[PDB]
């Protein structure tokens, strides 16, 4: 069956009979935001990989590779908790729905997880989680006891915390899986990998649910749609591409000329009108997620950013970068 | 690549829905849940720091 | 000997005003900027167009009226805004060769010492030890008033009359011009000693030892014989000469340090 | 994290330390609570997270004093309101902490005004147990967040936590800007209530 | 209020003790080891980010030899353009290997992220290369066919044997020829000839010559 696959995915795109676009070109755009830095959350000292928002909505962390995973007020720009990390080459953190439990992770193959809220003063390490064979990548947040991660090795996986290992693998990946972001809907995720697929997994079941191909090159950026029926990827070439889980094609792909380097993160806001998006031309740029135009550039750093993230009811963003400075914007 | 070319057509059962259907169904959670986004629109300066 | 002197402050203090107007609007306004060379390079651009346009403009208007158009309201404002100008246009100086001694012969040690933290600690630690110096010229500057047939001179002038008003320029002789051009001509031999033995920029190196002892050595020899010569030397033929010669000091140092790099220089192509 | 503290010795009030064991104190303040042999609880002092914010009382101004020695996590001229017991506060904040909330074994040596509301009441379990509050000021900043510090004690015993509703004390325990009632239903045994505010150093209003 | 005064005694109080631990990711030199296979990294100085550290003239360096799936270095080497110096090792040995091996050195070399950062070619076990063609059955111009057709400049080697010196010359012209190709002045190579135990210093004053141009450009020169 080495032709068995053009048969159906030239019937898939026949399901997919227009673009985004077009109808969305003519309704009421944002027009131009200068969302400027309300805070500015200094503190960092080498550059910066990856912040997660808090529930409460002024809560945040930011994982920086000088070993620091620092757990900021976004209205009083407090350092909350600063942890010391024991593997300095953190690619990813996250923050739990519950607001007790944070977790790191990078090339050391390994996820850690950190409890909060605690008796004894501390932030102490919970769960380490070993298993992988690649660097880790993108961790997340299902529950207290549901942890998936995504990894150097190729695979995606989901976690038992209060066990120790693995209840699932979600292999099927030829390239490294670099960027995962799990569902409102709580029984789905997708992550985006090297091989310019997005294989959208199934957190239940236990076998990829979908796939999602259509990159020139590399992903990592991936994030939902805050409705979860959609998620939109960030790849290494320019390309911001949008889809849709129950479409499987591409619902549309943000590209401007002056942009010819990579899109490291993706976010989204509380409307699904904010595309967010952080370049490798040392500034981000805001994107209205439906009629794909530069509506806003969030011009405030001198290196190339890393992280995005908008809370859980639309009111801030922050950002950080490789200038090792974190900036909320409202 | 046996138990590859098993797997595309193991879970190719996919009913998909049309992107026009979609174009108004991602604008259903943004003319739903419009302004109670504080950055699509300009919201005031009372309670927010 | 006055006709074509006055369009010759004019070009010379009016270019470097547009000269260091390009070094601040390329610094400031680039992102990868934040470096320690950065910011000397501010700290004489700002201290040079404090004698671009106040040394530049007091001898404009000394050309169409002999006399001080300003009178107390600028002669004791605007002289302080010429041995504060003078005074941290040459040692900035002092300060950026430190900064490129250690960067070169030193290399690895000065990854780790010269950040941007200590850069601004060092050009805010030299303009208050010479704005807390050159406040002397208040309590030893007043106005002055003489006459004669073509002349009616009421100038920013004086105080003690130059018999004790000596060592505001010879302790000034010794610290902006004697240790600004032996600092770098001991630390530019040795960068000419490094990179010539493992190197054509060092023509370019050789230039500023020599450019910037040449343009500062009539000047403070002439404001330090005045203070040793009684009845000293005023006329506008070699007193004009030394002030021309300061100007356009101040007018190269945007091109030295700045247009003659790579970095600078894609830095102002980019805008 | 079992705190514990200093008995202290009975001197005539003119003429102490918390050294609590196995937490970590250099991430938390560090109070004293006193509380009268015939009256209840007031304030007393104060170190923050860093050697020195340090408050003190309007009438133990220049008495004696508090520390805390953040390497080991221990700690080191009185009145007639200076004779009662005091024990010690654990807290620390931050945007989501639950302060105040566990105290010392302290039963010791011998102001934004807010009411009692009905200061004796015996004890009678299986309904609400509804006690009101009230203070002499608008407690709710531009935030958002009243911040209403309700207590409670033990006969015989150290006090703890119940209002939001704190950590390590029962379920069963449970509002408005000046005034605010609480919603407590079916009371069981091992029960001394109290209500504070913290908006300045001055401190409950009353004494239960 | 109070609370909140007291909530930024934190943010006050950790920068005291979170500054005062970055100023010491900042003293320490970070370099990347990156070899293939039998190129013996490992033996060059003496989980899966396995890094040593060593101090010569007082200057600690920290290299990061990373054990990935395989060979595509395409994602993992972002993290490394912080660093001075890709410290590249590369064995004396079969040929067949070493047109893979300086296929390595080219996509270092035309890389995105390491544009700025100069790589050290380090070539090792110097002394198994004229013990492969002193027995002569090394068909050296097979794999490598321009060989034959040129041979070595002045400058040799003081066991000065022309024939291996003709050969030990040409792999390190064959890649200083990938190197300074498109090089663009920013980074040039730094070859070498070693097992012996001139490796570490070899780094120490070499690095110098990164740091060195950097200061040259960085310092208006």
């Amino acid at each position: 069956a080495e032709q068995l696959k053009n048969q159906i995915r030239d019937a898939r795109k026949a399901c997919a009979d227009a673009t985004l676009s077009q109808i969305t070109n003519n309704i009421d755009p944002v027009g131009r935001i200068q969302m400027r830095t309300r805070r500015t959350l200094r503190g960092h000292l080498a550059k910066i990989y990856a912040m997660h928002w808090g529930t409460d909505s002024r809560l945040l962390v930011s994982a920086s590779q000088d070993g620091k995973l620092i757990i900021w007020d976004s209205y009083t720009t407090n350092k909350v908790h600063a942890i010391p990390l024991r593997s300095s080459w953190v690619m990813t953190c996250a923050y739990a729905p519950s607001g007790n439990y944070v977790a790191c992770g990078g090339l050391d193959n390994i996820c850690s997880i950190y409890n909060l809220k605690t008796r004894e003063g501390n932030v102490r390490v919970s769960r380490e989680l070993a298993g992988h064979t690649g660097y880790l990548s993108c961790c997340r947040f299902l529950d207290d006891n549901q942890i998936v991660t995504s990894s150097g090795d190729t695979t995606c996986a989901l976690w038992d915390i209060e066990t120790g290992q693995q209840t699932t693998t979600f292999t099927g990946h030829t390239g490294d899986v670099m960027s995962l972001s799990l569902a409102p809907d709580t029984r789905l995720f997708v992550s985006g990998a090297c091989d310019a697929s997005a294989k959208l997994w199934d957190v239940r079941e236990g076998m990829c649910r979908q796939t999602f191909t259509g990159h020139e090159s590399d992903i990592n950026a991936i994030c939902f749609f805050p409705n979860g029926n959609a998620f939109a990827t960030g790849s290494d070439d320019a390309t911001c591409r949008l889809f849709d889980l129950r479409a499987d094609q591409e619902l549309m792909t943000y590209s401007h000329d002056n942009i010819i380097c990579g899109i490291t993160s993706v976010s989204f806001s509380k409307s699904g009108r904010l595309l967010l998006a952080g370049y490798d031309d040392f500034n981000c740029n805001v994107w209205d997620a439906l009629k794909a135009d530069r509506a806003g550039v969030l011009a405030g750093h001198d290196n190339r950013v890393s992280c995005l993230g908008v809370t859980d009811d639309g009111m801030a963003v922050a950002t950080g970068s490789w200038d090792s400075f974190l900036k909320i914007w409202n | 690549a046996r138990k590859l070319v098993e797997q595309l057509k193991m879970e190719a059962n996919i009913d998909r829905i049309k992107v026009s259907k979609a174009a108004a169904d991602l604008m259903a959670y943004c003319e739903a849940h419009a302004k109670e986004d504080p950055l699509l629109t300009p919201v005031p300066a009372s309670e927010n720091p | 000997y006055q006709v074509v002197t006055i369009l010759l402050v004019l070009i010379i203090c009016g270019l470097g005003i547009v000269g260091n107007i390009m070094v601040v609007l390329v610094v400031m306004r680039t992102k990868h900027m934040r470096t320690p060379t950065n910011c000397y390079l501010v700290s004489l651009a700002v201290a040079d167009l404090m004698v671009l346009v106040a040394a530049g403009l007091p001898n404009i208007t000394d050309s169409i009226y002999g006399s001080w158009v300003y009178g107390y309201v600028g002669c004791l404002c605007i002289t302080y805004l010429q041995y504060l100008g003078i005074n941290a246009s040459s040692c900035s100086i002092t300060a950026f060769t430190i900064e490129r001694y250690i960067a070169i012969c030193h290399p690895i040690k000065a990854q780790f010492l010269c950040t941007f933290s200590r850069a601004k600690k060092i050009i805010i630690f030299v303009w208050a030890f010479t704005s807390l110096y050159c406040m002397l010229w208040f309590f030893l500057l007043d106005l002055n008033i003489s006459t004669y047939k073509d002349a009616i001179v009421i100038s920013c002038g004086y105080k003690i009359s130059r018999n004790y008003y000596s060592p505001i320029y010879l302790m000034d002789f010794g610290v902006f011009y004697v240790v600004p051009m032996i600092l770098a001509t001991v630390l530019y031999g040795f960068i000419a000693r490094i990179l010539f033995l493992n190197k054509q920029v060092t023509k370019m190196l050789a230039v500023v030892v020599i450019l910037f002892a040449l343009l500062w050595m009539p000047y403070r020899t002439l404001v330090v014989v005045n203070s040793f010569l009684s009845s000293p030397f005023q006329e506008n033929w070699f007193l004009l000469f030394c002030r021309i010669c300061i100007y356009l000091n101040s007018a190269i140092n945007p091109v030295i340090y700045n247009l003659m790099s790579q970095k600078f220089r894609a830095a102002f192509r980019k805008l | 994290v079992q705190l514990v503290e200093s008995g202290g010795g009975l001197v005539q009030p003119g003429g102490l330390s918390c050294s609590a064991s196995g937490f970590a104190f250099s991430s938390f303040g560090m109070h004293w609570v006193r509380q009268a042999p015939e009256k209840g609880l007031e304030w007393v002092a104060y170190i923050s997270s860093g050697s020195g914010t340090i408050y003190y009382a309007d009438t133990v101004k220049g008495r004696f004093t508090i520390s805390r020695d953040d390497p080991k996590n221990t700690l080191f001229s009185l009145r007639s309101e200076d004779t009662a017991m005091y024990y010690c506060v654990r807290s620390i904040y931050y945007y989501g902490s639950s302060p105040f909330d566990f105290w010392g074994q302290g039963t010791t040596l011998t102001d934004i005004v807010m009411t009692q509301a009905t200061s004796s009441v015996p004890v009678t379990p299986g309904e609400s147990v509804s006690i009101s509050c009230r203070s002499s000021k608008s407690l709710l900043h531009s935030n958002g967040n009243t911040y209403l510090y309700w207590f409670l004690q033990r006969p015989g015993q150290s006090p703890q936590l119940l209002i939001n509703l704190a950590s390590g004390v029962p379920d069963r325990f449970s509002g408005s800007g000046t005034a605010f009632t609480l919603t407590i239903s079916r009371l069981e045994a091992e029960d001394v209530y109290y209500c504070m505010q913290h908006l300045e150093y001055p401190t409950f209003g009353a004494g239960t | 209020s109070a609370e909140d005064k007291a909530a930024a005694e934190r943010s006050k109080m950790i920068d005291k003790n979170l500054r005062e631990d970055g100023e010491k990711a900042r003293r320490t030199l970070r370099l990347l080891l990156l070899g293939a296979d039998n190129s013996g990294k490992s033996t060059i100085v003496k989980s899966g980010i396995f890094e040593t550290k060593f101090q010569v003239d007082k200057v600690n360096f920290h290299m990061f030899d990373v054990g990935g799936e395989r060979d595509e270095r395409r994602k993992w080497i972002q993290c490394f353009n912080d660093v001075t110096a890709i410290i590249f090792v590369v064995d004396s040995s079969d040929y067949n290997r070493l047109q893979e091996a300086l296929n390595d050195f080219k996509s270092i070399w035309n890389n995105r992220w390491l544009r700025t950062i100069s790589v050290i070619l380090f070539l090792n076990k110097q002394d198994l290369l004229a013990e492969k063609v002193l027995a002569g059955k090394s068909k050296i111009e097979d794999y490598f066919p321009e060989f034959a057709r040129y041979t070595t400049p002045e400058d040799a080697t003081p066991g000065e044997d022309p024939r291996v010196t003709r050969a030990k010359y040409f792999i390190r012209k064959e890649f200083v020829d990938i190197s300074t190709a498109s090089g663009d002045g920013r980074h040039i190579c730094y070859p070498h000839f070693t097992v012996d135990t001139e490796n570490a210093r070899r780094i120490f004053n070499d690095c110098k010559d990164i740091i060195l141009q950097m200061n040259l450009r960085e310092y208006n020169l």
